[PDB]
């Protein structure tokens, strides 16, 4: 057989949720985008050095159990270097340099795409901001339904250098790769002597 | 011998003292030139002085931008296994390493190129890992003295 | 208008689909990409350089784990007896967990191909002997002694010439499947005086340019 | 945007459609194919080979199935008399059920075309005789005697020379057309000192290369 | 007329119903693929020993009565060698690995193709495990629906090697030919006498 | 009819689509524009004084 | 009169008694050659020796991938209708199929090539079925002897 499967296009595909988020009955909420969210999608980022790609969301969206009602929302997507939404009627919601998408809860999902929003070659988790997404619901009532919906990242043209051992200890904190001092499990499994097969 | 990292005057630091319990050391690039006598590359030389009597190994590899976390001379590693950074030792052979073993040479070279993702602008490290311990009878010399010696390459 | 049709499989999410999106930003120029060196076109130039194996996984080396990397030879040792045995398979569990080869064959389900162990010596220059690195074929049985081991596949390895061996296995696969290579005492290690009674060997493992893998799979 | 409109018939789900849809790993390989022997591209590849039938379903061989391959001929039995009568429907219940032919027409409706009955004879070697191999075109009536059957459509079949005679029928169609094929003794079973008395026959069946079939049904 | 009618690809076409799934008010199911579900295709694929096709399924979702409502659900299928999901919330429904469709029972059903996934070049019945399917509702609350579905499956690309004789018998097992010793039925039917046309 | 399919990404309204709307007067004929000087092509034009 | 599936030294087993209530004898390859004396192909010469006053007939076939069904030498078949399997004695002439009738010929050969989904790896068996059972007149012989000839051809 070919080589295809082993590729480093096909190692990052088959899209996977990346955030989950609750909105129940403050109306606004400001989620980070970011790789490192799961244990998933970290030791497999963290292979490599240097990365360069873009991003593309799906925003699938529902009531907490199934159901599906007449709603309208509004995903705006916050530039690296704009300011953040703070309050649900701030003046942010309807600057012109942040797009936003208009969809319903009765609609298939939205597909947004976003590039390469790095100002170097590629990005670097060794030592980026990609940006900030803002989710709300429209109107000046409040909403009398619990919203909630996940995200789901999909990565494409993906380009790595600088191979890197992988991590074989958990992580503590997510800035830094810290581990605990106290123990070193390790990486393989023992037996109880050399010669038993 | 010369290898190249991945196929593309001379400063003399201290001479580290090869122990018996010894556990490894790191060179920080380019701050262990900043104090004696940007764009540059670099061609790095690490060798020891051993009699024939003398058995260990070493494990001499670069790291590009390898970072630390919490538990001229360089610094003593703490945890060799984890290389205080939760990447084990084993999988360290996939950087531009070279061994150094006691029983047929004793000289060992990297030539690393410049690599950033910004053209101008610590870049790499420099692990030195006793793998083998260092093992000798009664009466012979303790201590074996590894020098580094590294040479710029096409300062910008 | 043109006459269109609704057909089965519309309105719905596919995880993996290859379908073209609008960007968030028309008018945005990325920054142009530069040449950086070490670029990685495929998974396989990493399975295919000689990692660190850990053979002498015991129970008393988990408190120090440096220990692991390299299994002792020794003087008082008799001829014609087993030093070291271990499996040659990459996905279970065992000394083939610490190397790059069997922690990227965990992203999948299915590999085939062959494999290659090279072995290093660490002792002293005035020190020689003999060492047999003994192959068995899948499906057969563990040897008994050093004469059942030297009628299959086998090489002799000395450390008085060389400092390294290369024995490399045929061929493995994962749809038991074992390759359990042991390593036998041809002749005892014979030191002069002043020179050190215990050396290391240090076992290394790489895959050849035959070896793929697919299926996919999420730990 | 393009102006587009939307016909009726969709948001429908037929069964027979050919429509592509999405593949559910688009980065997988499947095993590439490797030559094996006795490929099928056709049914009809199957329903040209003669097997065997079932003429003597009796009602006491339903203990022995055994026996239900063969009709035996004797000695005892006069000239110019009946052996065995069968139908030639393969779709009907009947002997034609237990052929090849009859059991991959039960999956369609309509079938025309030829076909063919080959006899065996599994006697002794010193043993001859003759046999009457008549056959009825569709429409017509059962014979009565000899004389009557040889009028038709007739084979003269003399296994002292010969083991295996081919009668071919013309036509048969379905949308009576009954092809009825009956056996008739022209002379009596002889036989020597020390040769068995009685015998046995195996009749065979298959189709031509003329035998088309369509309109698909499920049983 | 032509020979068409009669080939290997249409033989095995005309989609049918080779599953039921009735999910009332646990919430997840795991119903396997196997072609030998029901009495049809299991004598015509026991007509040849050795197949090679993809496959190709619709699930055809809606109320015990009638009626549909909207409820997002979740397909997930599950790869040969992958762990199946045990709990309604365990971590197998978001592992990347495993694709999965998102569609609602107010939406024209899911079209899913399934390629030949054996490590041989083809399937054998007499001596595979292509696949399981998982179906679950999204959300962290209980759904107050009972959801019922069908699934049919379509087989392309037919392969054929090595004919065999057709089954006459009943079958006892799905795993092993096996049948009843204690009668052995007649395939033809009798009469009373062989002379009796 | 052609066979089509619908994609996820549908009936939803993104601020920064190139999308060619339906004109709301078909058949009115613009003013056609003159030479006027002092065209500004880009932002830097104005940067460089 | 030699027959090769599908269109595309000499070992001898043991003789099976042809007795007059005999159901019949299947063989399992490559099992009957293990033990006297992967990929291969086969040619088996099935031969009997009877005179010119026994009658009946025999049905030689092979049969790839034959599994059983529960209620060297080979073993007897108990139900001969169904051959254990489900699948009918009468429809067994979709494989490569030879008949022995005593009455012509006395020899029976098939050539059977590999035929498997692996290239390198029970493959197929050996159904001998008298359909005709064997008749005599008493003082005859009492038993036919049947001979199985197995050769390989082109092992791998």
């Amino acid at each position: 057989h070919s080589t295809q499967e082993t590729a480093i296009g096909n190692f990052f595909s088959r899209a996977g949720l990346v955030s989950i988020i609750t909105m129940p009955t403050d109306g606004y909420a400001n989620w980070d985008i970011d790789l490192m969210g799961y244990a998933q999608l970290r030791r497999k980022c963290e292979l490599f050095t240097y990365m360069r790609f873009d991003a593309e969301f799906t925003f699938v969206v529902a009531k907490p159990n199934g159901e599906l009602v007449p709603q309208l929302l509004q995903y705006m997507y916050v530039p690296p270097g704009a300011p953040k939404p703070t309050s649900r009627d701030s003046f942010a919601w309807q600057t012109a340099t942040n797009p936003s998408v208009f969809v319903k809860m009765t609609d298939p999902p939205a597909q947004v795409s976003v590039p390469f929003m790095s100002p170097a070659s590629a990005y670097q988790w060794f030592y980026n901001m990609m940006g900030t997404f803002s989710i709300r619901t429209v109107g000046t009532k409040k909403s009398p339904h619990s919203i909630t919906l996940r995200v789901y990242m999909r990565i494409k043209h993906v380009r790595a250098w600088i191979p890197r051992p992988l991590r074989n200890q958990p992580y503590l904190f997510k800035t830094n790769p810290n581990y605990k001092g106290n123990d070193i499990k390790c990486t393989s499994t023992s037996r109880d002597k050399i010669t038993t097969l | 011998n010369i290898v190249i990292a991945y196929g593309e005057r001379f400063f003399t630091l201290d001479t580290k003292s090869w122990a018996k319990d010894s556990k490894g050391w790191y060179w920080k690039f380019p701050d262990v030139l900043t104090e004696v006598g940007y764009r540059s590359g670099f061609c790095v030389h690490v060798q020891c002085n051993a009699s024939k009597f003398h058995q260990g190994a070493l494990l001499v590899a670069v790291l590009p931008e390898y970072v630390l976390g919490t538990i001229q001379v360089g610094a003593v590693l703490t945890h060799p296994y984890v290389l205080d950074a939760g990447i084990p030792l084993s999988q360290l052979t996939v950087c531009p390493h070279q061994w150094i073993n006691l029983r047929t040479n004793n000289c060992a070279t990297i030539i690393v190129p410049y690599m950033n993702t910004v053209p101008f602008d610590c870049n790499f490290g420099l692990l030195v890992i006793p793998v083998v311990p260092l093992d000798f009878n009664a009466g012979a010399t303790s201590e074996i003295p590894i020098t580094v010696t590294i040479a710029p390459m096409c300062a910008e | 208008g043109i006459p269109t049709e609704l057909k089965p499989g519309t309105n719905q999410f596919l995880t993996t689909d290859d379908g073209v999106s609008a960007p968030i930003l028309p008018g945005f120029h990325p920054t142009p990409p530069i040449h950086i060196p070490g670029e990685v076109r495929n998974l396989l130039e990493i399975c295919r350089v000689e990692t660190i194996l850990e053979v002498n996984n015991l129970k008393t080396n988990e408190t120090t784990p440096m220990q692991r990397l390299c299994f002792p030879v020794s003087v008082q040792s008799k001829t014609g007896e087993l030093c070291a045995a271990f499996r040659a398979d990459p996905g279970r569990d065992g000394p083939w967990q610490s190397t790059i080869l069997g922690q990227l064959c965990r992203y999948y389900t299915q590999w085939s191909g062959s494999l290659e162990v090279t072995f290093m010596f660490a002792g002293s220059f005035m020190a020689t002997g003999k060492m047999l690195i003994a192959y068995t074929p899948p499906g057969g049985s563990v040897p008994a002694d050093r004469i059942t081991a030297m009628l299959g596949t086998h090489v002799i390895w000395d450390f008085g010439l060389q400092s390294s061996v290369t024995l490399v296995v045929p061929w493995i696969s994962n749809t038991y499947t074992t390759g359990i290579i042991t390593i036998w005492y041809q002749t005892n290690y014979v030191v002069p005086i002043g020179a050190p009674t215990t050396a290391y060997i240090v076992a290394l493992a790489a895959a050849q340019d035959n070896f793929t893998m697919k299926l996919c799979k999420d730990t």
